[PDB]
């Protein structure tokens, strides 16, 4: 069926060059023209570049002209979007759109990928910290409130954070990285509590991440 | 030079009514338009080919029309599992096709009272180096607000990094984590802090001007 | 560009007027009159040339008019 | 009523059994349509609003030369070259100049010399395309009756009242049905793609002035241009039409710009029609339509009304509207309300026989007040005639004399038909045609003559038409043979084409 | 689709047609109606009071396929040389298009 898998994840440092490789399989992609559509967080979609059925022809947008060149292997039915001269405006989610084209660039029924988290960050190797959050100590003796183990200044995105071995997961969701003034990442969320747990159930977030090695068991303080 | 503009961008309606979304153009694009359907966190689909015929697996409750350069949607019945972000696309002459802007659909909810959580800054975190005065705002409507931190009778902005959650199924839970980035010396030189909510359901914003050292 | 093409080849004859219709009638007549007033000797040169051709005393006048008109607008 | 004083008003009468009539609506002209038992309806083509124009090759007319440069190469030492020649915004031209030891060479001869000049157009003109599927003709309709000279016979038609109607004619909606309250409905069957052959007409944009520029003239302009699909620095193909590389004395090659070609293209536009532009739409002021008038639903209002009692008053003294029709205004003094004015023309009024025909069929007073105005239109015969606009002893008559005769009327109709043929061409046979074997055979042979004439000559100016007409006149006055009708049909067909201006 | 009935009314003229370099006019229509398998009444006719079919039809026996509200269709007609109308309906709610 419609299976457009994407690869080439991770982060893009300012000054290097990478390749977004879409593993397109399941159709005759020697005739299907391929396209590339961004997804900016907070803004709309952006059109980047596309490759025609004929191998030589390939167009880009005027804002990204002369920077991102694509290549299609007809024996592999794959793409290679060369990410040359990546600036700070390329922090979006790239996709792969494939449709049949009798002419150079056209489609009647469109296909889509799953997305690739491509962000730009210029910082060193940092670990996730445990920042508390708690409501006021006036109506916390039975009711509903909002709190959450805040994880900021981590590198890279994301950090797998749980809440009491999968118990207080009523409002915990994997939010994307809040862009700071540097390459540090941040996330913040709320949660729903029954508030009958101060003294019995500990609010320890298991903040664990592989390439940082920072695990500090801490609790929120009212 | 053809910029696909969308008007309107949000309609506070109920599930079951109609919804008309229009995409405009500058030059003479005749009919070659394509609508899209993008849920947040999922892969985007289409809605209609040439604003008249849907894809495989899309019902005929959603259609469009052609009127000059404007293409208005015609939705018969709105479902609660259908409210997402929609886009437009150009397929005229030679590419790059120009996308629209993104049209979200909001629903009515409880506009009774927001949250009044202040979070005094948890002094061990202040000794660690950071400062998170998280004035939590939850269960309020609409999602837009203007938080002005009146710190010692002065306007301080430019550091507010909010985080708006997705809409809930029963009451449309909207959050706003207002955080003011301050250092240790900025916390030592400032004493009076004041948070704002700017809730459009009420007639007066609850400005809690709490003092440093209270709860 | 120098030789702009003349739009009087493909003028749009409607009931309304064109862009330059007042000076359209006395445009080329003014040019040939100004040229034949500034160059009087070519009248004698055309009487000396067109009389040798034709030799029927009716085509000489045709070639004199055609030569006298082919001279200012050089074509 | 909106067409009664215009000098290009023609009268079309008689239908094929009262069903339909074929007419041509000129843009500056007006058509007054009259029938036997149907009210007289005035048609007036007002505008032609062309929307959705896409650009074509846009020319420059005012250029500028930036910091220029020039460099030479020694003789038998190669050809000269610059790094600034590697940009498309620089014009250049290679030449041969003298070179000596005072000029710094070490070999006397004709060295190569390249002079670059950075081109920069400041003000440019723009050509736009006219699609034939984007014409929007507005047609005003007005029937004759129950109107005054004020806000009823003027342009006050921005509402939905009786006796006035507007319709838009697109190719998507080529037929229209204007709703006339009480009068029924006039059925239009316009053919808007047969306009002024808009596949070969462009839309110029220069100095906030616009023309209906012909396409074959527009494709042969020697000016620098880009293809129009650019929102940055244009490429400017053919930059060598405004720069001049002049060798002064074979020692130095200077490059100077030519002047602004605004006046040189205003004088070159001696055949286009000026149009206006009210935004993104192009309003025209010229052209012609092709409409069939379904008159089966047009009914006459006010036949069941009674006559007026008495007391008519002669205000707004009548005059002749340049065709023989007399616009007659009355001020009816009476409280009948919906009454019928027994207006008629009469020669030798002691017998009171209606002789001259009446334009405004069934004149009706509508207002129930005391003083009620009405605006009529009557056509007398050639000679002495009286205008009887009353009933009984309180009638008011008017001595009127239409100067002319029947054969003068036919001669003026022949002149009007010749001008109508010289403007429209093939479509002039369908101006008053009810459908026959002579208005479709004549239109066919005129279509053959137009396709054999507009392709053969097709490019003669106003003076050159008379200049070749004198030659065809002299060839018709001599060469006594069987080919004497070819020298007289193509004589008159050019002479009346050139003299009816 | 010879056994199908005709359409009733309520056509919509989208994708304003053109000539495909041979004299043929490719016309797209949008039948606003839930009748299902109906047959499109298309003919080329001058003198609109008579509706005499003067030009032959390329896409013989046009058929509306979808049974939804707005079922699209793409036809092709060959008009004669001159003026004509593309009458793609019946009754009084028919829409036409002048073609030269």
């Amino acid at each position: 069926e419609v299976q457009l898998l994407e690869s080439g994840g991770g982060l893009v440092q300012p000054g290097g060059s990478l390749r977004l490789s879409c593993a397109a399989s399941g159709f005759s992609f020697s005739t299907y023209s391929m396209h590339w559509v961004r997804q900016a967080p907070g803004k709309g979609l952006e059109w980047v570049s596309a490759i025609s059925g004929e191998g030589d022809s390939a167009y880009y947008a005027d804002s990204v002209k002369g920077r991102f060149t694509i290549s299609r292997d007809n024996s592999k039915n794959t793409l290679y979007l060369q990410m040359n001269k990546v600036r700070a405006e390329d922090t979006a989610v790239y996709y792969c759109v494939g449709g049949y084209s009798n002419f150079y660039y056209y489609y009647t029924m469109d296909a889509w990928g799953q997305g690739t988290m491509v962000t730009v960050s210029s910082a060193s190797t940092k670990g996730p910290s445990v920042f508390p959050l708690a409501p006021s100590s006036k109506s916390t003796s039975g009711g509903t409130a909002a709190l959450g183990c805040l994880v900021k200044d981590y590198f890279p995105e994301p950090v797998t954070v749980s809440w009491n071995s999968g118990a207080l997961t009523s409002g915990v969701h994997t939010f994307p990285a809040v862009l700071q003034s540097s390459g540090l990442y941040s996330l913040s969320s709320v949660v729903t509590v029954p508030s009958s747990s101060l003294g019995t159930q500990t609010y320890i977030c298991n903040v664990n991440h592989k390439p940082s090695n920072t695990k500090v068991d801490k609790k929120v303080e009212p | 030079d053809i910029v696909m503009t969308q008007s309107p961008a949000s309609l506070s309606l109920s599930p079951g009514e109609r919804a008309t979304l229009s995409c405009r153009a500058t030059q003479s694009i005749s009919t070659f338009l394509a609508w899209y359907q993008q849920k947040p966190g999922q892969a985007p689909r289409l809605l209609i080919y040439d604003a008249s015929t849907r894809a495989s697996g899309i019902p005929a409750r959603f259609s469009g029309s052609r009127s000059g350069t404007d293409f208005t949607l015609t939705i018969t019945r709105l479902e609660p599992e259908d409210f997402a972000v929609y886009y437009c696309q150009q397929r005229y002459n030679w590419p790059p096709y120009s996308f629209g802007q993104g049209t979200k659909l909001e629903i009515k909810r409880t506009v009774a009272a927001p949250s009044v959580f202040i979070f005094p800054p948890s002094d061990e975190q202040l000794k660690s180096g950071t400062a998170s005065v998280v004035c939590l705002l939850n269960n309020f409507y609409p999602r837009e607000a203007k938080v002005q931190w009146k710190v010692d009778n002065a306007l301080q902005s430019g550091n507010s990094q909010e985080s708006v959650t997705e809409q809930d199924s029963k009451d449309s839970t909207y959050s706003l984590s207002s955080t003011l980035t301050l250092s240790k010396a900025d916390y030592e030189k400032h004493k009076v802090y004041a948070c704002e909510v700017t809730h459009q359901g009420l007639s007066s914003p609850v400005t809690k001007s709490f003092n440093r050292g209270e709860c | 560009a120098v030789t702009l093409p003349s739009h009087s080849t493909r003028k749009l004859q409607t009931r309304s007027q064109t862009w330059l219709e007042s000076r359209e009638y006395t445009k080329h007549l003014i040019r040939v009159e100004n040229w034949i007033f500034r160059n009087p000797g070519f009248a004698l040169a055309a009487a000396a040339i067109a009389w040798l051709l034709g030799s029927s005393t009716s085509q000489k006048v045709i070639y004199l008019v055609m030569i006298l008109l082919i001279a200012p607008a050089y074509s | 009523i909106r067409c009664i004083g215009v000098s290009n008003r023609d009268f079309v009468e008689g239908m094929s059994g009262g069903t339909w009539v074929d007419v041509v609506l000129e843009h500056g002209g007006c058509v007054t349509v009259m029938a036997q038992d149907k009210p007289t309806v005035d048609i007036e083509l007002v505008t032609t609003t062309v929307s959705n124009m896409a650009e074509v090759r846009s020319y420059c007319y005012e250029a500028s030369i930036s910091d220029m440069a020039s460099d030479s190469r020694c003789p038998t030492q190669g050809e000269a070259y610059l790094d600034k020649q590697s940009d498309t915004q620089y014009v250049c031209k290679r030449t041969l100049v003298d070179r000596g030891w005072g000029n710094g060479c070490g070999l006397f001869g004709k060295g190569s010399l390249v002079t670059c000049a950075k081109f920069a157009c400041s003000k440019k003109m723009t050509g736009k395309s006219i699609q034939p599927e984007n014409l929007e003709y507005r047609i005003m309709l007005s029937v004759h009756g129950s109107q005054h000279s004020g806000m009823i016979v003027n342009d006050t038609g921005h509402e939905t009242d009786e006796n006035r109607a507007k319709v838009e004619i697109t190719p998507n909606s080529p037929r229209a049905e204007a709703t006339l309250g009480g009068f029924g409905s006039l059925g239009l069957d316009c053919e808007p793609r047969t306009g002024l052959d808009f596949s070969d007409l462009y839309y110029l944009t220069m100095n906030n002035k616009h023309w209906l520029v012909h396409k074959e003239w527009f494709h042969d302009i020697p000016l620098p241009w880009h293809a129009g699909a650019d929102t940055g620095t244009p490429h400017w193909n053919n930059k060598e039409a405004l720069v001049e590389f002049k060798d002064a004395h074979a020692k130095r090659q200077t490059v100077v710009v030519l002047g602004s070609q605004e006046g040189a293209v205003h004088t070159a536009l001696a055949g286009a029609l000026e149009a206006e532009m009210d935004g993104a739409k192009g309003r025209l002021s010229s052209g012609h339509l092709k409409c069939r008038l379904k008159m089966d639903k047009l009914r006459l209002k006010g036949v069941s009304y009674s006559l007026c009692t008495a007391a008519f008053t002669f205000t707004k003294i009548p005059a002749e509207t340049l065709h023989g029709t007399v616009t007659v205004e009355v001020q009816y003094a009476g409280t009948d309300g919906p009454c019928k004015v027994p207006a008629q023309m009469a020669v030798d009024m002691q017998t009171l026989t209606p002789v001259g025909r009446l334009i405004t069929a069934n004149p009706v007073i509508t207002e129930s007040t005391e003083n009620s105005k009405m605006m009529l239109e009557l056509d007398p015969p050639f000679g002495d005639s009286y205008i009887v606009i009353g009933v009984g002893e309180k009638k008011i008559t008017h001595h009127w004399h239409r100067s002319g005769s029947t054969i003068g009327k036919a001669f003026e109709a022949t002149v009007r038909g010749a001008k109508r043929m010289a403007v429209l061409g093939d479509t002039a046979w369908d101006f008053g045609s009810v459908g026959g074997a002579l208005n479709s055979l004549g239109k066919g042979i005129h279509q053959i003559f137009g396709a054999a004439f507009k392709s053969l000559f097709g490019g003669m100016s106003w003076f050159s038409q008379i200049l070749i007409g004198t030659l065809l006149m002299w060839l018709g006055l001599n060469t006594k043979n069987g080919s004497i009708s070819l020298m007289c049909l193509a004589l008159g067909g050019v002479l009346i084409f050139l003299s009816t201006a």
